[PDB]
Order: structure tokens, then C-alpha cells, then sequence
């Protein structure tokens, strides 16, 4: 405890080489730039509890990245952790108990939609398959949370398995986001708080199985020309399941952000289930529960018998005024169905009596 | 006798010196798609009309 | 280094004067003597870190 041992002095000669390497085994330490961590290793583990500064992190081979608790903060107009991949990877990405926060703090709900805003998301894939997103939160975004651009693909090859699972989304514009053709992918048990739009749906055959998305404005957005399509935009679209989500608080209650939203060609009113394509079908809809939350079926592919609406299993529930109500176009009357739900006593834009059971609601129209 | 980037025998700039260390020239930008135009014009000359 | 020299002054001793000295330098019992103004021997010992 001591270290007595005798020594004799250095005889002017030239030292050997010393070297002090391989200090990280596989992690990754406070103010360290990533990019040449991420292209050395494959599993790359994070410090417990740190807090990190991350901007334009370009991925391009897929690596996992254990947080274990860490705290990823940014400023700037970039994106954090760009994914870019090839067709050709074997394996996969996975993305793991994480803090996202954003160049934000209790952010403005006020300023609308815009160019500039479009860039500050978190996660950006490009064409990387097999990511998976699971135990994040993410803070304070102006723009999208994440956004899954997918570019032309060939040869019925819709695998591209996502999961975005376990994360907690607070005061982000745009929750989970996602290009064209993004296809065959599920993001379940997401607790939305305090966002306008917790899905900015392009990529149809999704699967949402069990979302909570409290004290938002607009859970399910689907229109023409939105924000958010990227290369290979709007094709085969809003084909998804949403069963068993939760989307209370949408009119009346404790909602925050605004009605209208700037879509790049124009601006709209947005509802809790906002949907106006033509050329896209609806989603299947079960056992969703809302409280006060609006429902727009604007239009849809009803063209030659080719989709009916049907709402199975849900709860309604708006009493003061139009709060919750529902809302249809009179030319699509025949195709918007209810049956099988609860509700207190909900306005009814232009639906029928004889399609809705059991017999609930106010059916009022509206020209 | 050569003595390399890493010499400077003074503090500070000679540069701008007055200047406030966050204070930009007169300059155009690319950022995103808007080429954003940050300017100060001291000279006032004419165009009572359309200019 | 380009260019290099070496400059020494020479006194300019009486040539009678010179020969007086360079016979008592000469001399084995005038031997020039000379010692360091440190007086010292160099030995470096390490200590590691801690």
C-alpha cells in the first residue's frame, strides 16, 4: 500500500512505444463525435444517466444502440440520428431507452406548420429495414417525433418490419410520421400527450394496437398533398388497423393546440379522426374509446361498392353541443356504419338511423 | 525557419474588432430551401414612386 | 540551416610580448584548469501516476 520497490534511473535512451488504447470496449462517452463509433462497431452501448448533445448523426451501417437511460439533447435545424441504409443489410437496428429532447421547452402551439419546422425530428430513416424503436420519450419537437421515408421498391418486397413500441411522446407536433410505401410495420402502446397530430399517416397496412393518446387535437390524419411524404409520396394508402386505442380529450376537455394546421397547398379544421382521399380506403376500427373527440369521414373509395365504413365496438360519448360529434358528407351517407357502440348522447352529421345500432346519439345534418 | 499553423503572435483579431463577436456581415443563406437574406443598407437615395 | 560560421577574435599581442607567454603556458606546471559550475550527476527517477 506503499510501493517501496527500489529503482534505477532512465539511461538517456530513446522510450519505447507506449500506447494507451481500446479505453472504450464497446460504449460511448460524453462528447465523443459518434460517427466514428457507430461505423466501427455493432452493438454500441451508451453511459448510464449521462446527457448527450447529438445534430445530423449520419448512420449507414445498422447498429444497436443500448441508451441505458442517457439523455440526447440538440439545437439546430437538423434532424438527430439520420439512418441511411441500402437494400443489402442483414441485420437490424434497434434503438433502445433513450430521451429525445428537442431545441424546445413548453413548445410554441401557436406558430403554425411551415418549411422551416419540417426538419426537426429525431429519428429519420431513410431505406433502412428492421428498425426498432422501444422504451423512448420524446420531448418538445417542432416538427415530426419520427419519420419513415421509404423510397421505390419492386417485386411485392413489403417487409421492412418496424416496431415502435413503449414510448412516450409530450408536446411533439407530429408524433410518429411516415413516408409512402412504408408498408407492413406496427407502433402499439405509444402514450400520446399534448401533440396535434399523434399519426401522420401516408404508408398504409399498419397495425396500432393499443395507443393512448390523451389531450391531443388530431390522433388520425389522412388528406391529399400532406407534410411528411418524401420520395415515393402518396401511393397505396391509409390501409392500416387502428383497434383498441384510446383517444379521449380531442374537442372539449383539456386540449391546447389549435384547430388549423397549414397543410403545404392549403389549411384545414382538424378532428380527432380527420380523412379526406379518394383514392384510399379506411381503416378498420375497433375498440377504440373517445371522449370528446370529433370524427370527419370526408371522403373515401366508395366509387363502385368498393368500401363501407364501419365503426364496431367504440365509445362516442359527447354531450355539450357539438363536442365529439361525428361528421360525414351527404354524398357518403350509405357507407358510413355503426355497429356496435356506446356513446352518451353525440351529434351526428349526416348519418343515417337505420345504419347505426343500437340507437344512440343526436342525428343532425349538416350542408 | 518555418513555423507552422499553430503560430499567432498576438491576441485577439485583427479583423473587425470592434465588432460584437455575434454580429453576422451582411449575408445570404441556404439553409433548408428559403435562401435567407440578412442585411444592414446605410445609403438612402430616391423612388418616391414604385421603386 | 542554409549558411554557417564560426568567429574568433584574435589579440593582438606584441610578438615578443606572445613569445614570453607561449613559453610559460607551455610550461607543465601552468596547466589551464577548468570545472563546471553545476558539479553535478543527473538521475532521473520515475515516479508512476499515483
Amino acid at each position: 500500500v506503499e510501493e517501496l520497490y527500489v529503482i534505477n534511473p532512465i539511461n538517456q535512451w530513446p522510450a519505447p512505444g507506449s500506447f494507451s488504447s481500446q479505453k472504450p470496449p464497446g460504449t460511448l462517452l460524453p462528447g465523443e463525435d459518434p460517427e466514428a463509433v457507430f461505423k466501427q462497431y455493432h452493438v454500441v452501448y451508451l453511459v448510464p444517466g449521462a446527457q448527450y448533445h447529438w445534430k445530423n448523426i449520419l448512420i449507414e451501417k445498422p447498429v444497436w444502440i443500448y441508451g441505458n437511460g442517457a439523455t440526447v439533447r440538440t439545437s439546430g435545424t437538423g434532424p438527430i440520428l439520420r439512418i441511411v441504409g441500402n437494400r443489402t443489410e442483414k441485420r437490424d437496428v434497434r434503438i433502445q431507452d433513450i430521451s429525445f429532447f428537442g431545441e424546445d421547452c413548453t413548445p410554441n402551439r401557436m406558430e403554425p406548420m411551415s418549411e422551416k419546422l419540417v426538419y426537426q425530428m429525431a429519428i429519420w430513416v431513410t431505406d433502412m429495414k428492421r428498425v426498432t424503436i422501444k422504451g423512448c420519450n420524446f420531448t418538445n419537437f417542432a416538427g415530426a417525433a419520427v419519420f419513415f421515408e421509404e423510397t421505390a421498391y419492386n417485386g411485392f418486397f413489403w417487409s421492412m418490419q418496424h416496431l415502435i413500441t413503449e414510448c412516450r411522446f409530450t408536446g411533439c407536433r407530429i408524433g410518429i410520421a411516415n413516408g409512402g410505401r412504408s408498408e407492413y410495420s406496427t407502433a402499439s402502446f405509444n402514450n400520446f400527450f399534448d401533440c396535434q397530430i399523434c399519426f401522420n399517416v401516408v404508408g398504409g397496412n399498419w397495425n396500432r394496437c393499443g395507443n393512448i393518446a390523451a389531450n391531443c387535437r388530431c390522433v388520425y390524419l389522412h388528406t391529399t398533398n400532406m407534410w411528411y411524404e418524401g420520395a415515393g409520396g402518396n401511393f397505396n394508402a391509409a390501409h392500416g388497423s387502428f383497434t383498441g386505442n384510446t383517444m379521449n380529450h380531442c374537442d372539449y376537455g383539456g386540449n391546447l393546440w389549435p384547430t388549423a394546421f397549414q397543410l403545404p397547398d392549403r389549411e384545414i379544421q382538424l378532428a380527432g379522426f380527420y380523412f379526406d382521399n379518394a383514392r384510399a380506403r379506411c381503416p378498420t376500427w375497433t375498440g377504440n374509446t373517445q371522449y370528446y373527440g370529433d370524427m370527419k369521414i370526408l371522403n373515401f373509395n366508395q366509387a363502385n361498392d368498393a368500401a363501407i365504413f364501419v365503426i364496431d365496438g367504440c365509445a362516442l360519448y359527447g354531450q355539450p353541443g357539438d363536442t365529439g360529434s361525428i361528421e360525414t358528407t351527404a354524398a357518403l351517407t350509405d357507407k358510413v356504419f355503426i355497429q356496435g357502440c356506446q356513446g352518451n348522447k353525440v351529434t351526428l352529421f349526416n348519418i343515417k338511423a337505420a345504419n347505426v345500432v343500437p340507437a344512440i346519439g343526436t342525428i343532425k345534418q349538416k350542408p | 525557419l518555418d513555423r507552422g499553423p499553430s503560430f499567432k503572435p498576438y491576441g485577439g483579431t485583427a479583423y473587425n474588432p470592434l465588432a460584437p463577436k455575434s454580429a453576422p456581415i451582411n449575408s445570404a443563406f441556404t439553409v433548408g430551401n428559403d435562401t435567407h437574406f440578412v442585411a444592414q443598407l446605410p445609403q438612402t437615395y430616391a423612388a418616391g414612386g414604385t421603386g | 540551416y542554409t549558411q554557417i560560421n564560426l568567429y574568433v577574435s584574435f589579440f593582438p599581442m606584441n610578438y615578443d610580448t606572445q613569445s614570453e607567454l607561449e613559453l610559460m603556458l607551455r610550461n607543465a606546471t601552468n596547466d589551464q584548469n577548468f570545472s563546471d559550475y553545476l558539479g553535478a550527476v543527473n538521475n532521473l527517477y520515475q515516479i508512476p501516476a499515483g
